[PDB]
């Protein structure tokens, strides 16, 4: 059956559209539509090297930009 | 049912001509120079339609007439040029660096075609009217009192296979900045276009070739 991509499919208000589920694999914690990254900061080179940053490394590292993970979320809620 | 045809395709015909209005807004420079940033990312894409992925900005700069032609008649969007490192095929020729009064992009060069081609990551000049996609994302790269350079065809490969890292972990894809929310595209033009885009899509989807 046609199909169709939306030029919209990149901007935030995509994740408004009803099928969203069904057309991003990830769904709400796709890093694609993270709320989380800041424009303006670099991502860190080491991190992307696969090399460990130093201590109190301030690059945005993926870590800041991925959601919280709910199977870590219901751990800490238990006691 | 030939009506019905006719009315989906004029959906479409509409959906399309609107799509190109707002590409225009976005690559304007009064509403886009503010966040072409060295280490932000960028989508190529010729007019033609040779997409060449993403890549790094690395510099921009006011396009330059030529002596002989003081008034090309360039768009605004062919006014600029945003030098961005692409990763070109190894099959790909020599980068010039400098584009003719009539060129978008340098004549020699192809996107990477052929599986087992690793490429070759270049800065390339590219016109505004390229231009297909501003990522939230920034690498960093050598600047000016830094100490590197991208002359240097390792520091290329260097950032160069950093990207292709961050595109292998956004699976879904590279996360684009927003006309609104990022860029803050006040026109009231391109707010009604957005939203006339989307009650036509609203349209064409109650159509039954959609799922026929
Ligand atoms: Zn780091």
């Amino acid at each position: 059956a046609l199909s169709y991509s939306s030029p919209l499919r990149f901007f935030r208000n995509f994740r408004f559209h009803p099928e969203f589920t069904r057309l991003v694999a990830g769904g709400w914690r796709s890093l694609t539509y993270s709320s989380r990254i800041d424009p303006d900061k670099e991502m860190c080179p080491y991190e992307l090297e696969g090399t460990q940053c130093p201590s109190g490394c301030s690059f945005q590292h993926f870590v800041d930009i991925t959601p919280a993970a709910d199977e870590r979320i219901l751990l800490e809620l238990s006691g | 049912d030939e009506a019905l045809i006719k009315d989906y395709h004029s959906i479409r015909e509409q959906i399309d001509q609107y799509t190109k209005d707002m590409v225009l807004v976005m690559q304007h420079p009064t509403n886009c120079v503010k966040y072409i940033n060295p280490g932000r990312l960028m989508h190529v894409v010729t007019s033609d339609g040779t997409d060449f992925g993403w890549g790094v900005i690395i510099n921009f700069y006011e396009r330059r007439p030529e002596r002989n032609n003081p008034n090309p008649g360039w768009s605004p969007q062919e006014s600029y040029v945003v030098e961005v490192l692409l990763r070109l095929s190894s099959d790909s020729g020599s980068v010039d660096s400098k584009l003719k009064d009539n060129q978008c992009i340098p004549a020699g060069i192809a996107p990477v075609t052929q599986k087992n081609d690793p490429g070759r990551w270049e800065v390339v000049p590219c016109l505004l009217s390229c231009m297909h996609g501003l990522s939230q994302i920034k690498l960093h790269v050598p600047d000016k009192k830094s100490g590197g350079s991208m002359d240097d065809p390792e520091t290329r490969r260097r950032v160069g296979k950093s990207l292709l890292e961050v595109q292998r972990r956004f699976e879904d894809g590279i996360p684009h900045m927003d006309p609104i929310e990022n860029m803050h595209i006040r026109d009231v033009e391109f707010k009604k276009l957005l939203r006339k885009i989307e009650v036509l899509e609203s349209r064409l989807v109650a159509n039954p070739l959609h799922n026929s």
